[PDB]
RNA sequence: GACCCUGUUGAGCUUGACUCUAGUUUGACAUUGUGAAAAGACAUAGGAGGUGUAGAAUAGGUGGGAGCUUCGGCGCCAGUGAAAUACCACUACUCCUAUUGUUUUUUUACUUAUUCAAUUGAAGACAUUGUCAGGUGGGGAGUUCCUUUAGUCCCUCGAAAUUUGAGGCUAGAGGAGAAAAGUUACCACAGGGAUAACUGGCUUGUGGCGGCCAAGCGUUCAUAGCGACGUCGCUUUUUGGAUGUCGGCUCUUCCUAUCAUACCGAAGCAGAAUUCGGUAAGCGUUGGAUUGUUCACCCACUAAUAGGGAACGUGGACCGUCGUGAGACAGGUUA
């Protein structure tokens, strides 16, 4: 049943992506590593060595959180999320980081540590809420240490 | 290797290698079934007569 | 049969059972299938040229000089420029940061050219959440008059103020007001504009929650709110002016409760409104009758826009005239 | 465009010269009337193609990139005054030396960019005189062919889908004569086993090609995906349209039965006929088969123009 | 929409005049007879036409969001800061201009101070610290800043040496999105 | 060093009271008329309609009603539809026409209003003016209820082919005064506090998360519970480039975690060539292309041209001066 529910999600992603792929202008804005190297030419630096989530690729930051630089290789946009009901783990995207209890500063940059609540897209699950509505964003607590092992693991708070 | 470049302790580097070597290990262990097929078709291909269509 | 068609469509596209049934009804069967392809399919990316700081040709030359693959889109627009490929990100170009061009959609273009804004004219926008419409209207009056930007959410207002002051508009005041209350505040405008909160079936590519999260209850309160939104538009405009001023009704939905029903309710309750040819180059006429109910034949002058015919979002445009 | 396998590419070039162009043998008694160029990829492929045609008996000159200053003049002199019939260039020797009015062009290796094909066929069929241009397409070189369709905007036919395909306007792909290909690949394998020097040139150009495969600019994903379908499609292995309608009939009466041999699926692999026997049963259970409405005036298209 | 007092009036025009050449065109009567007036909302000041200022008096004070063009912000210590919203009028009649090359144009958009290796051409009569407004080749307004060193001293530094400071750049429109 | 704190400065965040009102503003009504030309609205009287879909169809609608019946056309029926056609019975909208009128505007003028020169001329029904009904009000004068949640599904206003939305009412919880205040795991500056510093039975080959199973032990027992090996779901699948200072060479010595050479064990290992493993350090152990430099890959030679150790073998540092939205100094002496 866990294989069947994972197959239904994976098959649904397959036909949408294969049959309905349409050419669109989509390029990635340049990193903040070369942005700071340009700025420094224009140990004083402060660089975050914890795993982060950002969202929109090419944005300017507020001047409060602008000395901090988050490298490209420490970013994750997808997490492995377990649902205690139906006992299924899937990959769903991370929408935002809600609260990091270790540091309220780390909440603002979106530092992914243990017991950190994130918002995840539960569209592929299709869990039916009250009033016959399909969920789009739930709480999920991170239950691993993503700095030590590369994968980000989480459980849905349902 | 990107993760290791920004690491900050010997514990962190130890845990990151074990993840990488472990993740490549569980990929090969999943590949068990086709490896037996390719071993058996290798034995039978080498034990096949040589036929040259041109002659 | 029809019932097999509804169950198969809801299974393969993932729509709700209700909204698939409503959308299947307004189309012929093969036309419905071609519509379901397009509205799920992402739409082309379109650029509006700021007339104030630049114009169509020299901006086009500048972006190709930065590696952006463009093409002038249609004979409809002297202001629109389609994009096809771009090495540099679109928001990264220094032309963007000065405000030479702004990201828009096609459906954001046509209400503004449905309006005919002139110089030294007092105008309005009850919902200017992305701010593209407001910057387009100010491009037509050439930095004159006054625009009253309005949006009921402060979070969207920050993007409004950022977009307006980058584009160099200098003539717009932005207020966080519920637009039902707005004619009590001022009234007496020339050319009012309304982009109502809508069901969002016209654009599912940007917002894919309407696939299921839109039910019977939502289809009663939401068109109900457009009515109080729309009756305020007549009750705020001027019956007479030195330059004649007109209302424009623009919704991002293809639904029939949201569109062609609200305009029937408005033209019945206020007899001092007429509707004439809306000035957009193309389109499809509105339906005079949908489900046993008759609308006045002025709706043949209204224009409906569809994803399958044009690569645009689903849209309704109608323009009003005030009499008394 | 002819569908050839990698092991029959040399014999396929011998078909085009022998029975498609009907080139004369030996030295010819202001170019010649036949005057066929041969385009390839690497200087090691030049040395094979030149030295094989000397053993074939055709008059061939050759120029490549790091060829000597004096050596380049004498061979482009010989081609221009009509003392030889075949000129073998890679692409860089082509764009350096001056090319006269040319009749036929052979593409031994398919150009990676579709615009390189234009540059090659631009060297021929100019000034109102008629011309021909043949290419040996492969399975791995197929996506570069479907990308050539999208650039020229032409229609593609597969073997004998049309009775009379238009060669000058439509892209026509297919297979060569089966019988005469197996004779002239027998000759290639006979010469390869006989003389050591050509055999040493094969081993050099085998590893030279393997580098060229790795560094070639890859084709697009849509061209890559659409290549899988035409391989599956029944027109890929059918006889080419030049060879006539009369050649199509006895090919049809045989391959209508032969294609059922190729489409066979074994219900039992020979290891089923132990732990390995349970393994063969384990795969087949896991991997068994799985059960206009737009106006012409305004339609924002995802393609330019 | 409180208009500025006497003390607040000298502060805004002072730092304006350290960047402006003709202060009389800004406050000048135009053809319609209505002038440009300065109001302030929520400790930030706005530069507006008087007529649109007059009909802006209808909105409630702690309810109105923004109005016309923001000249800058009143700080808590009573000083005045410029924002890039002030740039369209500031670059309209600027007094010292700096042109930077395309490889130095994007550094300003990312937010670096101007270094010697990017300047396209300079203007003279610049003291050791003078306000200046930066453009590319096409005279597109990119920002404003203060000259780091004088007419002689700025160049005798290294080609890796900062020649003009960063104060504000057009890239801050890319933040509030 | 990190790290904690104090003061100044930025980025904010939350406030900064109530009632009339200056100012300012929206709408309405008057002076403000007299003609012409048009246009529009309604007042009545006529004429004609109608193709979202499907249905054969240019279906307003509605009451019934199954041959009313001239031909048995049309019917009945059947479909198809939200609604179905025969039959009689009713009345809606639109577009025209008319006069069987009330009007309202726009334009064009004039002055019969109104405003200036004058103290008779021009503008000209424009302004302008005043009164009601509003919006705002950091200003002037005095003065010391809202927020969060639920219900009455009760009343009022809306909307809907019968159910909703917005107000009203009720009840669980909160409360020296435009001069300036509280807060931040925040920024820049100045200062204060704290560890003399790291490892020395460290390190290596087999990932994390959740579920199932589970011998034992335990608060009293395998159920307060801790829990390996496996297996399942995610990463992960049905068509084959990465690297900052360093080197470069010779030489000595050691380890083995062995590339070669010696020996064995196993493999459809026929032969040839190998592959995996084990004992083994006696004996040997490269280049080239490319590179900032190396590795990866590719190419060539060779028996092979393994990897490491030798306290990682032997040949600035502030201070002062001027700046403060940023920055510097032919500035200093000293480490």
């Amino acid at each position: 049943t866990a294989k069947a529910l994972s197959s239904q999600i994976k098959n649904k992603r397959a036909e949408k992506a294969a049959r309905f792929s349409v050419p669109i202008p989509k390029v990635r804005g340049i990193s903040e590593e070369e942005m700071f190297k340009v700025v420094k030419t224009g140990g004083w630096k402060r660089i975050v060595t914890k795993p982060t989530f950002v969202g929109p690729d090419f944005t300017r930051r507020p001047v409060k959180y602008e000395r901090f630089i988050r490298p490209m290789g420490l970013r994750y946009k997808k997490a492995n999320v377990t649902h205690p009901t139906l006992n299924v783990t899937v990959q769903l995207p991370i929408l935002s980081v809600k609260k990091n209890p270790s540091n309220p500063l780390y909440t603002q940059l979106g530092v992914l540590t243990k017991g950190t609540i994130i918002e995840v897209n539960v569209s592929d699950l299709g869990i039916v809420t009250a009033s016959g509505k399909i969920a789009w964003g739930r709480y999920a607590q991170i239950t691993n240490n993503p700095e030590n092992d590369g994968c980000v693991n989480a459980v849905l708070l349902v | 290797v990107r993760l290791l470049k920004y690491a900050q302790s010997l514990y962190q580097c130890k845990q990151l290698k074990r993840a990488a070597l472990g993740r490549m290990a569980t990929l090969i262990k999943r590949l068990k079934d086709p490896l037996i097929y390719l071993d058996q078709v290798r034995q039978h291909l080498a034990r096949l007569p040589d036929i040259n269509p041109t002659t | 049969y029809t019932n097999q068609l509804l169950k198969d469509i809801c299974a393969y596209y993932g729509y709700n059972e209700y909204l698939a049934e409503k959308l299947l009804n307004l189309f012929p069967p093969r036309e419905a299938f071609a519509f379901f392809e397009a509205n799920e399919t992402p739409r082309p990316v379109v650029i509006r040229t700021n007339t104030l700081r630049t114009h169509r040709r020299d901006l086009a030359q500048a972006l190709i000089n930065r590696g952006v693959t463009l093409e002038p889109v249609g004979k409809w627009s002297k202001v629109g420029l389609q994009v096809f490929d771009s090495k540099v990100p679109l928001g990264a170009t220094p032309e963007y940061l000065a405000g030479h061009y702004i990201l828009q959609a096609a459906s954001s273009f046509l209400p503004v050219m449905a309006l005919c804004p002139q110089e030294n004219e007092r105008c309005l926008d009850m919902a200017a959440a992305p701010g593209g419409k407001t910057t387009h209207m100010a491009a037509l009056m050439k930095n004159t008059g006054v625009i009253f930007a309005n949006d009921p959410s402060k979070s969207r207002a920050k993007g409004l103020i950022g977009n307006i002051h980058r584009l160099g508009v200098r003539n717009t005041i932005v207020c966080n007001y519920d637009a039902r209350e707005f004619p009590r505040v001022i009234g007496g405008f020339d050319r009012v504009l309304l982009d109502a909160p809508c069901s969002g079936t016209g654009v599912i590519c940007k917002d894919p929650s309407v696939k299921t999260n839109r039910d019977a209850k939502d289809f009663m309160q939401l068109p109900h709110t457009q009515k109080q939104l729309l009756l305020a538009a007549i009750d705020s405009c001027n019956h007479a002016s030195k330059t004649g001023g007109y209302i424009v009704y623009s919704t991002c939905s293809v639904c029939v409760e949201e569109n062609e029903e609200v305009v029937n309710y408005a033209l019945s309750r206020r007899p001092n409104v007429k509707l004439v040819e809306t000035g957009l180059p193309f389109g499809k006429e509105g339906f005079t009758s949908y489900m046993g109910k008759t609308f006045h034949p002025s709706l043949k002058l209204t224009r409906r826009f569809y994803p399958h015919l044009y690569n645009v979002d689903g849209f309704f445009v109608a323009k009003f005239k005030k009499i008394g | 465009f002819f569908s050839v396998k990698s092991g029959e590419k040399e014999g396929a070039l011998l078909h085009i010269l022998y029975d498609i162009i009907k080139m004369p043998l030996g030295d010819p008694p202001k170019p010649t009337e036949h005057s066929t160029i041969i385009f390839t990829a690497t200087k090691h492929h030049v040395e094979y193609i030149s030295n094989l045609l000397r053993l074939a008996g055709f008059s061939v000159s050759y120029v490549y990139g790091s060829l000597d200053q004096t050596a380049r003049k004498i061979q482009v002199d010989n081609f221009r005054r009509g003392r030889t019939n075949i000129l073998v260039v890679t692409d860089v020797a082509a764009r350096g030396i001056d090319i006269p009015v040319l009749a036929n062009v052979i593409n031994y290796d398919f150009p990676p960019q579709p615009k390189i094909f234009v540059h090659r066929v631009g060297r021929t069929a100019r000034a109102g005189q008629r011309g021909w241009a043949y290419a040996l397409v492969r399975e791995s070189d197929l996506p570069y062919l479907l990308d050539l369709q999208l650039f020229l905007g032409r229609r593609l036919v597969l073997g004998r889908e049309e009775k009379d395909p238009s060669f000058a306007r439509d892209i026509v792909v297919g297979s060569l004569k089966r019988v005469e290909l197996e004779n002239n690949v027998e000759w290639v394998n006979k010469v390869l086993h006989e003389n050591e020097d050509i055999g040493a040139l094969k081993r050099v150009t085998a590893k030279a090609e393997k580098l060229y495969m790795k560094t070639r600019n890859p084709a697009s994903s849509q061209s890559a995906k659409r290549a899988r379908e035409v391989i599956v499609s029944k027109g890929w292995g059918q006889l080419h349209a030049i060879f006539g309608e009369e050649a199509a009939n006895e090919e049809q009466v045989r391959d209508n039965l032969l294609s059922k041999i190729t489409g066979y699926k074994p219900q039992e692999t020979i290891f089923e006929i132990n732990k390995a026997a349970e393994a063969v049963r384990s795969f087949r259970q896991r991997i068994g088969p799985r059960k206009s409405f737009a106006d012409p005036e305004v339609y924002m298209s995802y393609t330019p123009r | 929409m409180r208009p500025l007092t006497d003390q607040e009036m000298k502060i805004v025009l002072d730092k304006l005049a350290n960047y402006m050449t003709d202060l009389k065109s800004l406050i000048a009567p135009l053809e319609d007879g209505d002038r440009y007036v300065f109001r302030m909302q929520k400790d930030r000041v706005y530069y507006v036409k008087l007529s649109i200022a007059n009909i802006a008096t209808c909105v409630a004070r702690d309810k109105l969001l923004s109005l016309g063009t923001c000249l800058g912000k009143m700080t808590k210590s009573g000083k005045f800061r410029l924002h890039i919203t002030a740039l369209p009028i500031l670059a309209q009649n600027a007094r010292y201009k700096i042109w930077v090359k395309d490889n130095g144009a994007q550094p300003f958009l990312y937010g670096s101070n101007i270094v010697k290796a990017h300047v396209g051409r300079w203007t003279e009569d610049c003291p050791e610290h003078s306000g200046c407004v930066v453009y590319n080749m096409a005279d597109i307004p990119l920002g404003f800043g203060v000259t780091a060193r004088s007419t002689a001293e700025a160049r005798r530094l290294d080609p890796t040496g900062i020649v003009c400071f960063r104060q504000a750049d057009c890239g801050e429109y890319l933040r509030d999105e």
